[PDB]
């Protein structure tokens, strides 16, 4: 009435299936019963369609509805009440043991039916036989047994069954499956009759009860593989939810109900091979819900639910893929993963100012908001962003997508930086520069480059630091000149061991990081100019390569080395006296330079723009 | 109604200004807008982003407040404006006309002998061509 219709998150996320249960038993009877139990699970072994959909639980102002009034009654409707109960003993004709088992089985099934009457589950009686098969029509004592047991508890003869050995037990377990299915379905149809005869009446326009009735009958139809009546009922329940215009800040219960039935309807669509329907539903719903909230909006609201909603819908997509629905994938494989990811980022941000407002001051219900603040503080982990982008990246790769995986990877790296775990971030950036450099998009390339330098300096990975710095040098004309100069001087500093000057930009811990390093770390665009390739019998070659500098700020002129190329035999412009080659070797000789060995100001470039052949 | 103009070469982008009808594009997605394109290629490229037809791409790529409409020529040039309007009452017909206009303006900047093809569009004239396009159809 005033309480919530249903409060179960992730209700029956698993495929709803028929559920038959029966009384708990000791280890030795179940030890004889083993073969029967793995005969049951052979359906799990066999293909799912060959598997009977049933499952095994193995237990030990109008007036409100019965069994429907509560969400806990509802959860009971899930599993707590199997639609079939079967009492297990062995059927064994005997002399005195026969009578003893008669008396005891009669009494126990008597209590069992005393339990089962109100819950209306019918109690079918199936008994094991290890003895030789009985020819029907031969034993009149079997007839007396049937009479006595049937009159013991009112369970009819047809309900009674016999459990033979495996070669027959297989087919008879299967026909048992069929009978259990039939009587469960009869139960479910009856229970739906209950629902409908309740539905005819109304509690003077509450319609929450109506939603409960549709949702219960959704259980029923989903359960019975109808897949249709339930989804119609879900549609109608959601509609009547809508006609309930929001009274007040209690939009959250509405949104939760919406998400529940929304999952239900979408997945039921996916069961029915109606992807377009599902897509339109989920969009319609999510922007409806975006428009839903106006206030409070404690920034818990609209963020967590929306992210979870996208999450669930991508999960439904994956369910569809498991089914085999590629119509939705060929358009876009991992649609809502990274929308959910951006929503959880927004959620962390919202948490930031939620904190901030909590520092403002903190007479009714306010303590609840306080525990809310604390609980979302628990949520400040935001590794969920990482997981969501992980799934998004995988799914994007699934349809041969590189850049969305590449951009969400930059998002991963940047949140790693917010995570502080700059190491993984620099690993990502290290992988991500090459593709940007091939891509030539000169805008983005420097934009990621400055962040990559930031990661290198914080990490103290001086090798990557210098490499990305020198590639920035090669074409740094987009940025300001003095910054180029500072980069270069920091580079020389670190080649000869001096820490970089942005000391306030650095922290003592990172100081330790890169003071520690360089123990293993060892060893502007210009051109190689060879005057004479394909050497003849006698010649000489001097400094003809021309070291053009694209950077404005000059490279300091101290030294340089060129390593004599092994091709064949092992051996503002600045033109100078270096002039290595002055000797004679064998003819038909060519040359090709690995790296600059740039000892001008720096020791060496460590980045391969020392072209071999232009 | 932000038309992130972007001509693309074979792979890289010769001109991609950030202008609209009213004034400059403040939103800081530019280099990552080009990154939207590098996912419009290598992903939303399929076997399709290059074709041998004057390319109608009614929303080859879509997202919130950002809708990509594409075009490709036999010379493998990528012509893309973005519909940065969740929705405005403009229907694809004038978008087709706009890609006609953009085709013509680009190829008349191409008409320069001095400007080597595949380089940043130097022409302040082809600029004002794009600028009138934006000021008109945004």
């Amino acid at each position: 009435m005033t309480m919530d219709a249903t409060a179960l998150p992730s209700e029956l996320l698993v495929t709803p299936q028929p559920l038959v249960g029966f009384c708990g038993l000791d280890t030795a009877r179940v030890s004889v019963h083993k073969a029967v139990w793995e005969a049951f699970s052979g359906s799990l072994q066999r293909k799912a369609a060959d598997r009977a959909a049933v499952q095994y639980k193995l237990l030990p102002e109008w007036y409100h509805p019965k069994g429907i009034l509560k969400r806990n009654w509802m959860l009971k409707h899930l599993h707590v009440l199997p639609s079939v109960v079967v009492l297990f003993q062995d059927m064994e004709w005997n002399d005195l043991q026969w009578t003893e088992k008669q008396v005891q089985c009669a009494a126990i099934v008597q209590a069992l039916k005393n339990t089962l009457q109100e819950r209306n589950t019918r109690l079918c009686l199936v008994l094991l036989q290890r003895a030789a098969p009985l020819p029907p029509g031969e034993d009149l004592l079997a007839a007396e047994r049937a009479a006595s047991l049937t009159n013991a508890c009112g369970i009819t003869s047809k309900m009674l069954f016999i459990l033979p050995h495996t070669e027959h037990l297989t087919g008879y377990a299967l026909r048992l499956e069929s009978a259990f299915l039939d009587m469960a379905q009869s139960y479910y149809a009856l229970m739906s009759k209950r629902i409908r005869n309740h539905r005819d009446q109304l509690t003077a326009a509450h319609t929450s009860l109506k939603i409960r009735h549709q949702f219960k009958l959704g259980f029923v139809a989903e359960m019975r593989q109808d897949f249709s009546t339930g989804q119609k009922h879900y549609f109608q329940a959601y509609a009547n939810l809508d006609e309930i215009r929001i009274n007040d800040g209690n939009c959250l219960e509405i949104k939760t109900l919406a998400g529940f039935l929304n999952y239900k309807i979408c997945r039921l669509m996916f069961k029915l091979k109606t992807p377009r329907d599902a897509i339109n539903q989920f969009i319609i719903h999510v922007e409806k819900h975006k428009s839903r909230v106006g206030f409070k909006d404690l920034a818990f609201e609209h963020h967590a639910w929306l992210s979870t909603q996208h999450s669930v819908f991508a999960e439904l997509f994956c369910e569809a893929i498991k089914n085999g629905l590629p119509a939705l994938q060929t358009q876009h494989p991992g649609i809502y993963y990274h929308k959910a990811a951006e929503f959880v980022m927004k959620r962390r941000d919202a948490a930031m100012e939620a904190y901030a407002a909590m520092q403002a001051s903190s007479v009714a219900e306010q303590q609840a908001n306080m525990q809310l603040c604390d609980q979302e503080r628990s949520y400040n982990h935001s590794a969920a962003i990482i997981a969501l982008l992980s799934q998004a990246m995988a799914q994007f790769k699934i349809y041969k997508c590189l850049r969305f995986r590449k951009k969400l990877a930059i998002d991963m790296a940047e949140e790693y930086l917010k995570s502080g775990d700059h190491a993984k971030a620099l690993t990502l950036y290290s992988l991500m520069l090459p593709d940007y450099r091939q891509e030539k998009w000169t805008t983005i390339f420097t934009d990621v480059l400055l962040k990559t330098l930031r990661c290198a300096l914080l990490s103290g990975s001086v090798a990557d630091y210098i490499a990305c710095s020198v590639e920035a040098l090669s074409l740094r004309h987009q940025s300001d000149q003095s910054e180029r100069i500072l980069i270069l001087e920091n580079l020389w500093q670190v080649f000869q061991g001096v820490p970089p000057m942005p000391k306030t930009q650095l922290t003592p811990e990172a100081q330790a990081l890169w003071t520690s390093a360089l123990a293993n770390v060892k060893s502007v665009e210009m051109c190689a100019t060879f005057e004479r390739v394909q050497l003849s019998n006698d010649d000489l070659l001097q400094l003809q390569l021309i070291v053009r500098v694209l950077t404005d700020i000059p490279l300091r002129i101290r030294s340089f080395h060129v390593i004599l190329a092994d091709a064949g035999n092992p051996q503002s412009y600045y033109q100078l006296f270096c002039s290595t080659e002055a000797q004679q070797f064998h003819e038909n000789t060519q040359l090709r330079i690995v790296r600059l060995e740039a000892h001008m100001g720096t020791d060496q470039v460590a980045a391969l723009l020392t072209c071999s052949s232009n | 109604m932000a038309f992130c103009i972007a001509v693309i070469g074979k792979d890289n982008a010769p001109l991609y200004l950030t202008t609209s009808d009213m004034e400059q594009e403040l939103e800081l997605q530019y280099h990552v807008n080009a990154a939207l394109d590098v996912v419009e290629e290598k992903c939303l490229i399929g076997k399709g982003a290059p074709e041998s037809k004057e390319l109608y791409l009614g929303l080859l790529y879509s997202t919130e407040n950002h809708k990509i409409y594409g075009f490709v020529t036999n010379t493998r040039v990528k012509f893309i404006v973005v519909i940065d309007s969740s929705n405005v009452a403009l229907r694809e017909n004038e978008v087709r006309a706009i890609f006609r206009n953009l085709h013509l303006l680009y190829t008349d900047a191409i008409c320069n002998p001095f400007y080597i093809p595949g380089e940043s569009l130097t022409s302040k004239k082809f600029d004002r061509a794009v600028q009138k396009l934006m000021s008109g159809t945004a």
